[PDB]
């Protein structure tokens, strides 16, 4: 009889591994992102799921917690990136956005972790900027806008970009990135799928000694 | 006179490439604790690196001044070398993988998949280390037996074709794994990188082809005239200073100048 | 003296 | 007026700290100077258990001291043979990312719930043959960090929205809710007889809780950090509790304070989990530092080390007959003890 | 739960046929199922045996490669092929489905059986007598003997006591000695030494009336002490 | 207001702690000790049991 048992403990071995093989090749994304944030386009946890050319996401919009994070963060160190949400046209909460940015970035737990960060709302930011940084900011012509744009909306956003990614490159020297992106967007399933090629292209480079 | 500078240098040689592989070994075997199974390759390659300085070069020392014994003595000298070029070409193919394919490597590469193609790397090195092995024997000294300049001279060749055809097949896997971080960088990694990579592949021709030229061009000789057995003479200190070097030097350019490993 | 190859 | 209440809060707060202080004549080590010490202990690995596919978050022994279940953050329920290691049942969670679990005491049902902030109930004995959940204990409005059965028809919660409640398994509703919490909740132990019950906070402060009255009997706050883990004595008069700031620490639940603290300048990492044995002369400790660590609960001396994980010990627990200690870990691996 | 067996009927001699047995409301993959068989008016008898995943199979040695055991589980059902029917092979079939892992309850479910007619070094088990009158309100100790050890080293005696009601199909009354079965009243007890056993009904009913089987698990040719029934 | 109310229920149950009996620690740590050493030999981690009572191995 304990052969019996045996041979059910294998079955549920052989299904495991079943399992373990769907569990390496999907990336586990953590959707974070304050209120404001227009997070949902793209009880607890909601864990979505998505793919791209045949890889699979699986997204776990972490939600209904109480306002701290300290401890249910420390779960997440095994995921991909973090996404970090961010209704850039919110100019008065955007300030406390950025505490958010920063907190989550020098994170003890995350520090292995990069952040995909979607500075959203592109078209309000447009709009109110046709309708922050008043008096002393420019673009560097590094990066230019797309076709039809203001420049004042490229100033405007440009700066906003730039001041994430100077908490970004303030600290956390190479061991993690912010990949900034604008957005509203079908595309945004693309953005993800290219900066975690990047992020594991990046972890392959440190670990393989490269 | 003659073997003094030649036993200073190959010394010197001996003692730092084991001190170089045996610190590459040593922080490896954290593998209990703290290292992942792709560092088996590279713990692989600084055995093949080891045993080619504690194999081979201690005796080639001491033979400045029986039959069984050489059989096995010529069996461990073709398979370590044999391992370290394949130790190599593979690390080149998962390296491969691991930039132009970057998630395929992130899933795939398994201790259950390590341990495996480890597996076949030692195994085409035993495989092709018998046939040069069998020939040699005593005769006073351990040499050949079989004939020098029919069968060992086509197997010389082949070996020698052995290296040219990884020798290829790494420079066009590191030329596609420049293309490919080129394409990324149109903010160090991708020069430093490619750097490097250009670096192992002219490290491996310089230290790979003094070994097969030297025994390639013994095997071709018919006769020896006195010059020609200067210039033989000449061909393998030299071959021996190179060979020995890059089997020094491969823990260097694979591990130590890694920056997973500085934090020792 | 006299040298004999790698093998 | 709110000045006034504070005040009043403040001069009663203080009144406690002098009753206490006036109670804290003698120290546990002032006695147990002439306690002969337990020495070193050794225990080995007497079996690994291998199944889970990510972090193991926590484990719990059956009261048949030989079956437990795990769960990792993969979303799976093993339930292990601890002597075969055999795995009699895989259950897969609906939420993956779930932080605790418990075993019925009659072995019926195992419970297990996480940043779903659900305590999903698993009925272990159906006769279909297969484990489907009994029930989801949806109440709660933050992530669940432990649960306890006190029996087949009643469990205790914790939660991150810093209520502990009190369940009716058949109905699905809460009993009664404890709330004197500030911070989020952290771990639970029910009293031997089940009659209260210990829970640790992020406000480093341990309350002691009436399962029947659900009213703090008493608040206990001699850490400096969250509180991770804590621990019944088996007689149910003190407990331990494990901080992120090193220490462990023992209460007297009939002298009302502190009574013994546990730590060593070594040790700089934050405790994950604490047990008992079943004497309660050991007291384990479970570390961010991959070693969990043998204490002589009444000397304080580090009578050991269990060595043999390579990441996070999340979860620990002792057999109810003492045989063994099983300890879990970020590796995803389950080491039995003994 | 519910397992219904199909095929049989009436077979001439060295012929085939193909029992069917369909499973339902239960998890048919996870329970590893028996074929049982009781000749009229006899004991029963171990026909096979087929794993969960089909890993392993058994059979009896009487039925050896003329019986093919096989399960479908995307469709939950149970088939035995039958290649050469001889006269001993004409009965009740019964399916049964056992599973194990530590703590389970082999053999808890019978199905309602199916009948077919056709125109060494193991253990024994033996039963005492064919039966017993007793008034309702008594108590009775049923027993049993085994020609070897059902306790086994892990500690464990694998004996199982089965009722065969009168025109019912044998219901699990406890499935190693002393654990009593899921649904059976705390009436029935079992004990034994090891070699010999007793079911110890502890306060009768009108309801016990009929055959109560032993069964070991220990080593398995499966085999099954004669039936001894109840009387009043 | 709820603020004042917090600020209520706060004194009261501080006022409900204070009032519990307490024991000197001297007695309670010597209970402590009395149960420590009465299951001593019960307790298989700390006098372990010889490999024919061990179930693991």
């Amino acid at each position: 009889e304990d052969k019996a048992a045996v041979e059910r403990s294998k079955m549920i071995e052989k299904q495991l591994q079943k399992d373990k093989q769907v569990y390496r090749r999907t990336l586990r994304l953590l959707l974070l992102g304050a209120d404001n944030s227009g997070k949902s386009t793209i009880s607890g946890i909601f864990e979505t799921k998505f793919q791209v050319d045949k890889v699979n996401f699986h997204m776990f919009d972490v939600g209904a917690q109480r306002d701290e994070r300290r401890k249910w963060i420390q779960c997440f160190n095994d995921v991909t990136a973090i996404i970090f949400v961010v209704d850039s046209s919110d100019y008065n909460r955007l300030q406390e956005a950025l505490n958010d940015f920063k907190s989550i970035w020098n994170n003890r737990w995350l520090r292995t972790i990069s952040v995909i960060l979607f500075l959203n709302k592109q078209d309000l930011l447009a709009e109110k900027v046709l309708a922050p940084e008043f008096a002393r900011y420019t673009t560097p012509e590094d990066a230019t806008p797309e076709p039809g744009e203001d420049p004042r909306v490229t100033r405007a956003k440009y700066f906003i970009r730039k001041e994430f990614v100077d908490i970004s490159t303030a600290s956390g020297d190479g061991r993690h990135i912010c990949y900034p992106h604008f957005t509203c967007d079908t595309e945004n399933a693309r953005r993800i799928f290219n900066d975690c090629k990047d992020i594991i292209l990046q972890m392959n480079l440190r670990e393989y000694n490269l | 006179e003659l073997f003094m500078p030649i036993c200073a240098t190959y010394l010197l040689i001996f003692v730092v490439g084991a001190v170089g592989n045996g610190l590459t070994c040593l922080v490896i075997l954290r593998h209990k604790a703290m290292r992942t199974p792709t560092n088996y390759y590279l713990f692989s390659l600084a055995v093949s690196d080891l045993l080619v300085l504690l194999v081979g070069l201690p005796l080639e020392l001491y033979e400045m001044w029986g039959v069984g014994g050489c059989y096995f003595r010529t069996l461990l000298f073709e398979m370590v070398c044999l391992a370290s070029v394949l130790n190599v070409t593979a690390l080149s193919v998962e390296r491969y993988v691991a930039v132009v394919h970057p998630l395929q490597a992130r899933s795939m590469v398994t201790r259950a998949h390590v341990r495996r193609v480890l597996g076949a790397v030692w195994g085409l090195a035993m495989l092709c280390s018998l046939p040069n092995t069998s020939l040699h024997g005593i005769r006073a000294v351990c040499m050949l037996v079989r004939p020098r300049a029919l069968y060992n001279m086509v197997v010389q060749t082949t070996a020698l074709l052995f290296f040219c055809l990884p020798m290829a097949i790494m420079s066009v896997l590191y030329l596609l794994i420049g293309l490919r971080l080129r394409r990324e960088r149109l903010d160090r990694g991708r020069r430093q990188v490619t750097k490097m990579l250009f670096v192992l592949v002219v490290v491996f021709g310089i230290c790979w082809a003094p070994f097969h030229a030297d025994r390639v061009m013994w095997s071709v000789v018919s006769q020896w005239t006195d010059g020609l057995h200067l210039a033989f003479q000449h061909v393998h200190v030299i071959s021996g200073i190179f060979f020995y070097l890059g089997s020094a030097a491969n823990p260097v350019l694979y591990s130590l100048m890694s920056s997973r490993f500085r934090e020792t | 003296f006299l040298f004999r190859p790698r093998n | 007026e709110l000045d006034q209440l504070r005040q009043e809060a403040e001069q009663l707060k203080n009144q406690i700290r002098d009753a206490r202080k006036a109670c804290a004549d003698a120290t546990l080590s002032q006695i147990t100077n002439n306690i002969d010490p337990v020495g070193r202990i050794q225990m080995r690995t007497r079996r690994t258990l291998r199944g889970h596919l990510a972090k193991i978050y926590a484990m719990h022994w059956g009261t048949d001291s030989r079956l437990l279940v795990s769960a990792s953050q993969d979303g799976k329920l093993i339930i292990w043979d601890s002597y075969t290691t055999n795995k009699v049942h895989a259950i897969p969670l609906r939420s993956s990312w779930v932080m605790t679990c418990a075993y019925a005491p009659s072995g019926n049902y195992v419970a297990c719930g996480g940043l779903d902030n659900i305590c999903s109930i698993y009925n272990l004995k159906t006769r279909e043959g297969n484990v489907r959940v009994s029930r989801e204990l949806a109440g709660h409005t933050g992530y669940l960090s432990c649960c306890r059965f006190l029996d087949d028809n009643q469990i205790v919660t914790s939660s991150g929205d810093t209520t502990c409640a009190l369940w009716d398994i058949e109905t699905g509703q809460q009993t009664t809710t404890f709330t004197g919490h500030t911070g989020d909740v952290m771990s639970l132990s029910l009293a031997p007889d089940t009659r209260l019950f210990v829970s640790g906070a992020c406000d480093a402060s341990a309350k002691l809780w009436d399962v029947r009255e659900g009213m703090c009997r008493q608040t206990f706050t001699g850490h400096e950090s969250d509180i991770n883990a804590i621990c019944f004595f088996p007689n149910g008069n003190a407990f331990a509790t494990g901080s992120d700031d090193a220490t462990c620490r023992l209460f007297d639940l009939r002298a009302d304070q502190e009574l013994m603290t546990y730590s060593h300048d070594n040790i700089i990492c934050g405790i994950t989990s604490v047990s008992f044995s079943k004497s309660g002369r050991l007291l384990l400790a479970g570390y961010d530092d991959f070693n969990c660590n043998v204490w002589d609960a009444l000397k304080a001396d580090r009578a050991g080390v269990l060595a043999g994980h390579d990441n996070r010990v999340s979860c620990l627990g002792v057999t109810d007959d003492g045989m063994a200690v099983a300890t879990g870990s970020w590796d995803s691996f389950l080491k039995i003890w003994n | 739960v519910q397992l219904v067996e199909s095929g049989g009927g009436l077979v001439q001699p060295g012929g085939s046929r193909k029992l069917s047995c369909s499973a339902s409301g239960f998890a048919f993959s996870s329970f590893g199922m028996h074929w049982v068989r009781q000749a009229p008016e006899k004991g029963l008898e171990w026909v096979a045996y087929i794993s969960s995943g089909s890993g392993t199979i058994y059979y009896a040695d009487t039925v050896k490669g003329r019986f093919t055991i096989s399960r479908d589980d995307p469709k939950n059902t149970l088939f035995l092929q039958m290649t050469s029917l001889r006269s001993e092979d004409t009965a009740m079939y019964y399916c049964v489905r056992s599973i194990y892992y530590y703590g389970s309850s082999p053999f808890d479910f019978w199905g309602q059986g199916t009948t077919l007619t056709v125109s060494s070094s193991d253990i024994v088990m033996t039963q005492a007598t064919s039966s017993v009158p007793v008034t309702p309100g008594e108590s009775v100790s049923i027993s049993c003997r085994s020609s070897k050890s059902l306790l086994h080293s892990n500690g464990n005696t694998y004996l199982y006591w089965f009722l065969q009601r009168p025109g019912q199909s044998p219901q699990l009354l406890i499935y190693r000695m002393s654990n009593l079965a899921s649904g059976v009243p705390d009436r029935f007890s079992g004990s034994g030494s090891g070699t010999a056993f007793t079911l110890t009904i502890s306060r009768l009913e009108a309801e016990d009336v009929g055959v109560y089987y032993c069964m070991q698990h220990l080593e398995y040719p499966l085999t099954f002490g004669a039936g001894t029934k109840l009387e009043l | 207001t709820a603020s004042i109310a917090q600020a209520r229920k706060l004194v009261e149950q501080l006022k409900m702690e204070a009032n519990i009996d307490r024991i000197k620690v001297s007695k309670a740590a010597a209970d402590l000790m009395a149960y420590c050493e009465a299951h001593a030999k019960e307790d298989p981690l700390l006098t372990p049991v010889p490999a024919s009572e061990n179930p693991f191995r």
